[PDB]
């Protein structure tokens, strides 16, 4: 039944990703005074299934200038890592209770850029290569602050194991202790997931479709799978880190409900900001971080390095 | 029986195609403005399953909205070629239908049908966004009446 | 036992979904269909020629910056030592040197993109 | 008659600069932008139910 | 004041992020020496036992070493319990 | 008029609910009701291995207390 | 003298051979250099983890530390050869022969 | 079988090494080093070390991403090459793969190969030590002592990194 657990961490996640599209097209549309998908069955509850069916029966053309091998290996890489990075999350009890869950998730998040990289390069297009390079710059810039902010926040945890965060936020949310970093962290989660207002890798206005421009039918749906699974997992990680929740050891369902609600709220804020801003211009989102996020996060790193020592509050490692 | 199974598969596939028609951002002239107004909150393409998407690789229906000229016709034909099948062409407006006002000009294609196979002819100058929505629904019923797997069964 | 069983499950599920995506839909392919997309008209012809990246300095110093976080990350276990004074001095030394590196880059054009 | 649409020099009093720095650090007009879209989601949508509902002529 | 106050105010006006980062960094550098709890932290790290307190051979003389964990003589950490 | 939005989250909530409970229940089912013992350090693993040895039936969750000893 | 050591040493040997042979480009040689560095890291980590030389586990970290620095300097050298040469190939780098 | 694990991962390590040591297009060489680094992190993980493997993972992915970003920018060609395109890269790949094939062949049957060093290849499980780490991972306390014991290493590494940024600035100045 370990296989049972693995399948229970995949099919529900894929279904949640599918309904993420519907809730996005509804919440966004209601921001814009529209109604969003409404025709298919009741309240559009069948749109994810409908376009899921289309994308896997529509013809998946392969460009004549493509590089077949990487053009195919990129979607597999993206979806596999997006699904894999769900396994160490401490949803009541993590499926894979790793001693270095944070470092593992950082490693797989850094690997996920390589899907974009190989898909963009192998497609043999001007727009695709442009989007690949914008992805290069964006993810390096934001990865530096991702690592520093994770270190600064986890300095109060005592280790990198995800489960102890629940023990850390037993009496107070961690956001009340590191609300500045949290802000920056949230922005980083917006950019690493390659979402608005940093969704310049796609750049629908200026890059048509970015690195998905030559991706059609199944591979495109699969890259979308990776993107939305990453969105939900990032919001889940943010909820785990800062907005901790009560965990009764006898009824983990309470912590499941609270955690799921917090992830839902964070994702809803993601769609909220997606429908309330213009889009950044490449270098700006770099000049935002290398000149405003990086110094502030370095200073906060020193502050959180010193803070347990000056107050005799060094958390235990076990 | 096999006929019933292929019938049900036809209904499922046709329902998916008609319920997730993804159009292309190929507005050319004033007929594009109505193409925007049905995307505006009042008519709202989104509730019918239709969401605008550029990059022809991931679109099904092309609404040729506006005058198709000689200088643009090669681009339109090429771009129609990029669309993976199945593909549909909806022709908005008299200009894209048969020539419209400038039917006798020197640099206007006398109908978009001469370049691509147009599937639905939406008349108007410009057609009211309700009329274009009606044309899209007519295309939806067209996809609903497809008999692909039936013909395959009676190959 | 568990981790590679997981990884295998994800990769085979992905490869399968690719297989159904690529063998079922009954594709009909011709040359102009797979022609590269260049906003309609035929591309000038490139897609592999050198593409200038003006943040090359910024891109490369990212490597050193991300390298330092390797030194930085042992801190959660370094705090739990009996020599907190030395640990604090050395951690602040790393952070101060990173600040100095960033400031040197900022002042000497550095982070500013080339034109 | 003409008006200068953008001819406003910001005040340089300590309170003014503190407010500007607070808006920069603690994103304020960004929160206002979020609030506007929150206010319109809670508002009534304008879509009509075509073809059961037809736009006026 | 004068030049220094004007420079501080202008920096707060133009680049508040740099001002905040420098202030936080200076605070985090100079406070830990002044704060008295720092020593406490060290003692806590010394209090936490990771290895066994391997017993030593009682050849007589040493009074301080306890002959039983419950015995009063020896180091105590009531301060940690109270603090 | 956003209550029509609410079903989308609702079912999705159920989706996000399904793993968090299932793993927990699985951890309870495959380990005899009790929580899965986590070995973050070698001492915990040694305790688990000695439990597997003492149990006699080669399952660590099967625990023996006063009844086992004389 | 155990087995895994043989595989890592052999990998380092092929990476040394690859570095000492150029075909066209400058990036490929640099990649082969960082592969040599990777083999060194894996070997040293295996050695010190096996021997329980706890104080020596920082040594692979310092290895990687200077690894990235050399890779950065080499690719900046490649930036300059591209700026003055348009490309990065080494056979056209001959102006110093006489 | 799960008996060896480390053996197979070492073979994938060597194969990834052959991939980028054959001088392919730098993107393909980067991919080969990527798989080699991943399986090397796997080996380090299987050899009782967690932090070191993930550190290799993160650091090398950063470095190889920057290598890609430079490759398609500076070190590219109108006709990128594959491991089968040119006969030279094909020859290098063939030489490496058949070589390592015959090395592991001579290794895992006789298990007493002398090559360079005496290699008694019984099994990597053998060399493991029966020990007790208590409530602290040895590698964690090992790399955590850098800030407490290795102060000199701290100083030299920080100075080297700062002056590395300085030289990355000076070399790339271009008049
Ligand atoms: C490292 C090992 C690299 C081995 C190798 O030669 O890879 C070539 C492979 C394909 O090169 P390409 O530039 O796409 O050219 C393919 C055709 O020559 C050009 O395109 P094509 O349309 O001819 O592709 C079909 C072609 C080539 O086959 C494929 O495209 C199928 C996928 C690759 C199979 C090998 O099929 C055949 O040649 C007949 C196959 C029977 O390139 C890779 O990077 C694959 C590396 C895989 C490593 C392991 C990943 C896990
Ligand atoms: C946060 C969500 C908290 C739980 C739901 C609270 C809620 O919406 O209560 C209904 C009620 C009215 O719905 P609405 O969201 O205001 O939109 C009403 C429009 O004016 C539109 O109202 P109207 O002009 O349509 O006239 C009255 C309307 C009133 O709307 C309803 O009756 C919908 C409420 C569910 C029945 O009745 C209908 O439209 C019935 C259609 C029902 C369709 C299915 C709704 C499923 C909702 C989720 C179920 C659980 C999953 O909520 C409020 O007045 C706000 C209560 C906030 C409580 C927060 C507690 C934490
Ligand atoms: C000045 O003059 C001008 C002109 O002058 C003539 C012009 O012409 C023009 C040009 C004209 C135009 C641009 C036209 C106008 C256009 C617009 C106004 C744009 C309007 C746009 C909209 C209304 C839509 C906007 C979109 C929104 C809000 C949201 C979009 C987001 C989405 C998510 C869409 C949905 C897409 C996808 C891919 C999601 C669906 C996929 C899934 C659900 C997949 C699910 C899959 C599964 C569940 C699989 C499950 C598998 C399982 C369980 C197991 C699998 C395993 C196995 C082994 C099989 C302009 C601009 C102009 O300015
Ligand atoms: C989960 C999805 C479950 C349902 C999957 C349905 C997939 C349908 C793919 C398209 C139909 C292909 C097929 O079965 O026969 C093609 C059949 C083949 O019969 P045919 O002889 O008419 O060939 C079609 C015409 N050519 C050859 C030019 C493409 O055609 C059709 O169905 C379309 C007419
Ligand atoms: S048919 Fe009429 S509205 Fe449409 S493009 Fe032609 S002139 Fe304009």
């Amino acid at each position: 039944m370990f296989m049972i657990n693995i399948l229970s961490l995949i099919i529900p996640i894929l279904l949640a990703v599918a309904f993420l599209t519907l809730v996005e097209r509804k919440v966004l549309g209601y921001m814009q005074l529209r109604k969003g998908p409404n025709v298919v069955g009741p309240y559009g509850l069948l749109q994810p299934i409908a376009d899921a069916l289309k994308l896997v029966t529509k013809e998946p053309l392969r460009p004549g200038t493509s590089s077949i091998s990487m053009f195919i290996i990129a979607p597999i890489l993206g979806l596999s890592l997006a699904l894999t990075m769900w396994v160490p999350l401490p949803m009541p009890y993590p499926l894979i209770n790793m001693n270095l869950g944070v470092l593992f998730m950082l490693a797989m998040s850094s690997l996920a850029v390589y899907s974009i990289l190989w898909s963009g390069w192998a497609s043999n297009s001007k727009y695709a290569l442009i989007g690949a390079l914008r992805a290069v710059a964006q993810t390096i810039s934001y990865e530096v602050t991702l690592a520093i902010i994770l270190l600064s926040v986890l300095l109060m945890n005592g280790s990198y194991t995800l489960s102890t965060l629940i023990t850390t936020q037993e009496h107070i949310w961690m956001i009340f202790t590191s609300w500045p970093l949290a802000m920056m962290w949230f922005i980083s989660t917006l950019a690493e997931t390659n979402r608005a207002p940093f969704d310049l890798t796609e750049g629908e206005s200026e890059l048509v479709s970015g690195f998905n421009v030559e991706y059609a039918a199944g591979p495109f749906a699969m890259f979308f799978m990776a993107e939305y699974a990453n969105i939900i997992m990032m919001n889940a990680f943010t909820a785990i880190l800062f907005l901790g929740a009560s965990h009764d050891p006898h009824t983990p369902e309470l912590y499941t409900i609270n955690f799921v609600l917090k992830t839902l709220a964070l994702t809803i804020t993601f769609l909220w900001i997606r429908a309330s801003y213009p889009r950044f211009r490449y270098d700006q989102l770099m000049h935002l971080l290398w000149k405003s996020f990086l110094p502030l996060t370095l200073a906060l790193c020193m502050w959180h390095i010193s803070l347990p020592i000056m107050t005799a509050s060094i958390p235990p490692q076990s | 029986r096999g006929e019933y199974v292929v019938a049900k598969l036809d209904d499922l596939v046709n329902w998916a195609r008609r319920s997730s028609l993804w159009p292309m951002t190929f507005g050319l002239a004033c007929c594009a403005v109505e193409m925007m107004h049905m995307a505006a909150p009042r008519y709202d393409m989104d509730r019918f399953g239709v969401v605008f998407r550029a990059s022809p690789r991931q679109s099904d229906v092309m609404i040729v909205a506006g005058t198709l000229t000689n200088k643009m016709a090669p681009a339109l034909r090429k771009v129609y070629d990029q669309m993976p099948e199945p593909r549909y062409v909806v022709s908005m407006g008299s200009c894209a239908n048969g020539g419209g006002y400038y039917h006798y000009s020197y640099s206007v294609v006398r109908g978009c049908d001469r370049i691509v196979p147009v599937d639905i002819y939406v008349p108007g100058c410009p057609p009211t966004a309700e009329a274009l929505l009606y044309g899209i629904l007519q295309l939806q019923r067209k996809i609903k009446r497809e008999k692909r797997l039936r013909i395959w069964y009676r190959r | 036992m568990n981790i590679m069983l997981t990884l295998l499950t994800n990769v085979t599920l992905a490869s399968l979904l690719v297989l159904i995506a690529f063998w079922l839909p009954q594709l009909n392919a011709y040359s102009e269909k797979t022609s590269p997309y260049e906003c309609g008209f035929d591309p000038m012809g490139s897609a592999r020629l050198p593409f200038s990246m003006k943040f090359f300095l910024v891109a490369i110093t990212f490597l050193l910056f991300d390298l330092e976080i390797a030194l930085l990350l042992p801190l959660p276990w370094a705090s739990q030592t009996n020599n907190l004074k030395t640990m604090l001095t050395m951690a602040l030394f790393l952070l101060i040197l990173l600040a100095a590196s960033l400031a040197y880059e900022w002042t000497q054009k550095g982070l500013e993109w080339a034109e | 008659t003409y008006k200068f649409v953008n001819m406003r020099e910001p005040s340089m009093d300590m309170k003014s600069v503190t407010d500007r720095a607070a808006q920069t650090l603690l994103w304020t007009e960004l929160v206002r932008g979020l609030g506007m879209t929150l206010s319109y989601l809670f508002r009534e949508p304008a879509t009509i139910n075509y073809p059961f509902e037809k736009g006026p002529l | 004041a004068g030049r220094i106050a004007s420079f501080l105010k202008n920096a707060w006006a133009k680049e508040p992020v740099l001002v905040a980062s420098f202030a936080i960094g200076g605070l985090a550098i100079i406070l830990p020496s002044l704060s008295p709890y720092t020593n406490y932290a060290i003692r806590i790290n010394r209090a936490t036992p990771y290895n066994y307190p391997v017993p030593l051979r009682d050849d007589g003389n040493m009074p301080d070493v306890p002959s039983h964990p419950q015995d009063p003589q020896g180091p105590s950490l009531e301060w940690l319990k109270n603090l | 008029m956003w209550f029509e939005i609410l079903p989308g989250i609702a079912v999705m909530a159920a989706c996000l609910f399904i793993p968090g409970m299932a793993t927990a229940h699985i951890h309870k089912f495959t380990n005899g009701g009790k929580e899965k013992r986590v070995a973050h350090f070698s001492y915990q693993w040694n305790l688990m291995e000695r439990d597997r040895c003492i149990s006699g039936v080669n399952r660590y969750h099967v625990t023996k207390g006063l009844e086992n000893i004389d | 003298m155990p087995l895994v050591y043989m595989n890592i040493i052999m990998a380092f040997a092929i990476a040394l051979a690859g570095l000492l042979m150029y075909r066209s480009h400058l990036m490929s040689s640099l990649l082969c250099l960082e592969g040599m560095m990777l083999s060194l890291f894996i070997m040293s980590t295996l050695i010190i983890l096996n021997t329980h030389f706890t104080l020596a586990n920082m040594m692979p970290i310092i290895l990687l530390v200077f690894a990235a620095c050399e890779a950065a300097l080499g690719l900046s050298l490649l930036v300059m050869v591209s700026n003055t040469y348009g490309t990065d190939y080494v056979q056209n780098l001959n102006l110093l022969q006489c | 079988m799960t008996m060896y694990i480390a053996f197979i991962l070492s073979t994938i390590f060597v194969i990834g090494f052959v991939g980028f040591s054959s001088k392919p297009s730098p993107i393909y060489g980067g991919l080969g080093l990527i798989v080699s680094g991943g399986v090397g992190c796997g080996i380090v993980l299987n050899f009782g070390g967690s932090f070191l493997g993930l550190m290799v993972f993160l650091i090398y992915l950063g470095g190889m991403l920057v290598v890609f970003g430079y490759t398609t920018a500076m070190a590219t060609e109108m006709y990128p090459e594959v491991w089968v395109s040119n006969k030279t890269v094909f020859g290098a790949f063939v030489s490496g793969l058949m070589m390592e094939f015959c090395m592991v062949y001579y290794a895992l049957k006789e298990e007493e190969v002398e090559i360079i060093f005496k290699f008694n290849g019984l099994g990597d499980w053998v060399i493991y030590d029966t020990g007790d780490s208590g409530f602290f991972s040895e590698e964690a306390m090992g790399i955590a002592a850098l800030y407490s014991y290795g102060t000199w290493l701290v100083i030299v590494t920080g100075w080297s990194l700062l002056i590395g940024v300085v030289v990355i600035m000076e070399i790339t100045r271009g008049n």
